[PDB]
RNA sequence: UGUGGUGGCGAUAGCGAGAAGGAUACACCUGUUCCCAUGCCGAACACAGAAGUUAAGCUUCUUAGCGCCGAUUGUAGUGAAGGGUUUCCCUUUGUGAGAGUAGGACGUCGCCACGC
RNA sequence: GGCGGUCGCCUCCUAAAAGGUAACGGAGGCGCCCAAAGGUUCCCUCAGAAUGGUUGGAAAUCAUUCGAAGAGUGUAAAGGCAGAAGGGAGCUUGACUGCGAGACCUACAAGUCGAGCAGGGACGAAAGUCGGGCUUAGUGAUCCGGUGGUUCCGCAUGGAAGGGCCAUCGCUCAACGGAUAAAAGCUACCCUGGGGAUAACAGGCUUAUCUCCCCCAAGAGUCCACAUCGACGGGGAGGUUUG
RNA sequence: GAUGGAGGUAGAGCACUGUUUGGACUAGUUCAGAUAAACUCCGAAUGCCAUUCAUUUAUAUCCGGGAGUCAGACUGCGAGUGAUAAGAUCCGUAGUCGAAAGGGAAACAGCCCAGACCACCAGCUAAGGUCCCAAAAUAUAUGUUAAGUGGAAAAGGAUGUGGGGUUGCACAGACAACUAUCGAGUGACCCUGCGCCGAAAAUGUACCGGGGCUAAACAUAUUACCGAAGCUGUGGACUACACCAUUA
């Protein structure tokens, strides 16, 4: 005799790809829930958040000027 | 240089990164020894080891 | 008995102690201490019956300071039911004790009043205890 | 050099108190004819100007009251490895804070224009 | 076991700083809404407090000064947002058609994000942005039936009847991966197969409760805490009671 | 091992939201002190994702034939339900049992040590031990306990004993005792080692396994020995791989 006792499916949210990884093109980087993460350069962000590759390069999570922070992909 | 390397005590208890550790040296049964050169990863195998194993600077 | 005013949860989670005071181990207002030397729960009924006791002691006054609040509730089922449903109804009060806090202060009397006030005060409790003073800043008067 | 503009760098670049200045430039200031404007108002935005003034913005300089950047060594925690009752506590080995402090700090690097 | 509740989906805590993680564990929401509350271009900055002012009061509406956010964000909560995703004004229908390199999640079936190419457009001087809404709930396989399209087939041939392919509609099938188009009770009058995988006595473990023993001592006892009783509180033993 | 990174737990903090104690004040803000599972200005150890990296090591992936399993249990550690009860229940993480013989723990699935191919009347050790049952020290140096504590239990109580500190009063005479002298010391406090009381259950001593123990107990050091189906020695079987000259 409780009320309780339901919860949702857990989402799977979190980082997908490492910092110094070759990676290519379109290839998801970081699913949030709005921007905790930024878009750097040669990044995009999709209709719910998610963060990703335009072109192929390497991946580098950096910082964003005092509170914020970045993902670019630089190509070799 | 080399550091002979004894194995003193079992696996029989331990967890599986030691007894893998233990393997990736190439100690097989109680009292076989081993040869290595002395380098940093080496020595990082030895002291996640110690508790196991006596090692004379060879 | 203290009880907290308007609580945001009525149940919660109990654990767990492992003694080591965080806040108050200096004497602040008073001029004497008491200080608790074991971690366990205390609880409303258990303050109550300090004070009052330590109160009665000291004809002409004098102040006293509660420096312990029981912002923590318990629960409990009753008898002749079996394990199951959610958990059973609130019941009670305590604020959790860890080593080394100071429980109470007294101030404007002697040492033997003060002195039997606090051993009165510890008899009423479920914890081991010493007395202490005020010792050595830059300024305690 | 001085001033106008436009950029990098985590406010160590900020806030408050105080002083000074009009060379060009920047401003305030003066008007609504014409492009445009007010859910009322030429206040704003838009335009035509050049009487007046450094009072306000702006620039430079002093100031560590508020913010900001902060080590060191000591603790709290905790990888591995062991011991008592096992609620909890302890000993070796490695790692090590948050507070609290000694100190820093009243910016630094670059391009263009004009004047000296 | 019955009675009570629950059965799909979303957000938080539990959850041990990647992801994942139980319980008849602790708290809440959903089964829609908006023709603007969508797209795009320009512009704007909040909640309060103090001071004055006629009706007007604490508090309607005016003026100034402090004010990093103490507001708002269609709807629950978390994460975001003052280079706005918050708030005004103009024009509009991209709430487009054919698609899709590559990733994420995952037993399957499903679910999620997506640069870029082609056709034809809205807004803007441009650069550009636009395949609904700050993000994540607002939904239901297949079979069968209805409506519209079609350069497909059509049992000797030409038609027709009928079928296929494309677009859409008919679900509280809510026991929500959906048994059939269609479904309630009694057995002390009972039968077979299994199970100490599961309930009752006795045992075992545990001791909340119960019986007993204590510590402190306000008090009662005319005076006097302890002859006798012992308030508010605290600590144990036993294994006969209810669990 | 080195280098980079994502993330808010253990701390602990009160800037934000709840909960909260004292003081000054006044409108008619302040100074201090706490607290949290759904608080956060902060923030580890470890785990996790990577790398044309390094050193050792031998696996990993892809296609196909054949399965079995979908009742787990206890013990560290960290959480919920419970009463921070259960050999209780439900999750996470490591081991043993399951499917594991052998030594220790009296007897003992799951604890401590260790993984049995076979033969020996050979040797060295592990955990645990060395007075007799019963193999090995009636070992060595220095101390503590008198309670059979060791060999079940709390709040509280007490001139029991060991060690280290802080002091009041003492031969211009102390405390105690004697009326109305005496000729060395005497009180009061702190932390600490080991003991005492508190301590009552049902067939028969009846938790030392027994005898028995004043060490054969406890603390700190030191060296010998005993001890397993672990390792070594001698010989045999079977398998693999390298050697080797075909002969395997």
């Amino acid at each position: 005799s409780t009320s309780n006792g339901r919860d949702s499916e857990s989402k799977r949210l979190g980082a997908k790809s490492a910092d110094g990884q070759t990676v290519t093109g379109g290839s998801i980087l970081y699913r949030q829930r709005g921007t905790k993460i930024y878009p750097g350069v040669n990044v995009g962000i999709g209709g719910d958040d998610t963060l990703f590759a335009k072109v192929d390069g390497v991946v580098r999570f950096e910082r964003k000027g005092r509170d914020k922070k970045q993902v670019s992909v630089y190509p070799v | 240089a080399e550091l002979k390397i004894t194995l003193k005590r079992s696996v029989i208890g331990r967890p599986q990164n030691q007894r893998a550790t233990v393997k990736a040296l190439g100690l097989g049964k109680v009292n076989s020894t081993v040869t290595k050169p002395a380098n940093e990863a080496i020595k990082g195998m030895v002291n996640t080891i110690s508790h196991l194993v006596d090692v004379e600077e060879v | 008995m203290l009880v907290p005013k308007r609580v945001k949860h009525r149940r919660e989670f109990r654990g767990k102690m492992r003694g080591e005071a965080k806040g108050g181990k200096e004497v602040a207002f008073g001029e004497w201490g008491l200080q608790a030397t074991e971690s366990h729960w205390i609880t409303n009924r258990q303050i109550e019956a300090a004070r009052i006791a330590m109160t009665r002691y000291m004809k002409r006054g004098g102040k006293v300071w509660i420096k312990i609040f029981p912002h923590k509730s318990y629960t409990s089922k009753a008898i002749g039911v079996r394990m199951g449903k959610g958990k059973g109804a609130p019941e009670g009060w305590v604020s959790p004790v860890k080593r080394g806090k100071i429980m109470f202060e007294i101030a404007g009397v002697p040492e033997e009043v003060a002195r039997e006030a606090l051993r009165l005060a510890s008899h009423k409790l479920p914890v081991k205890t010493k007395i202490v003073k005020r010792e050595e800043m830059g300024g305690e008067s």
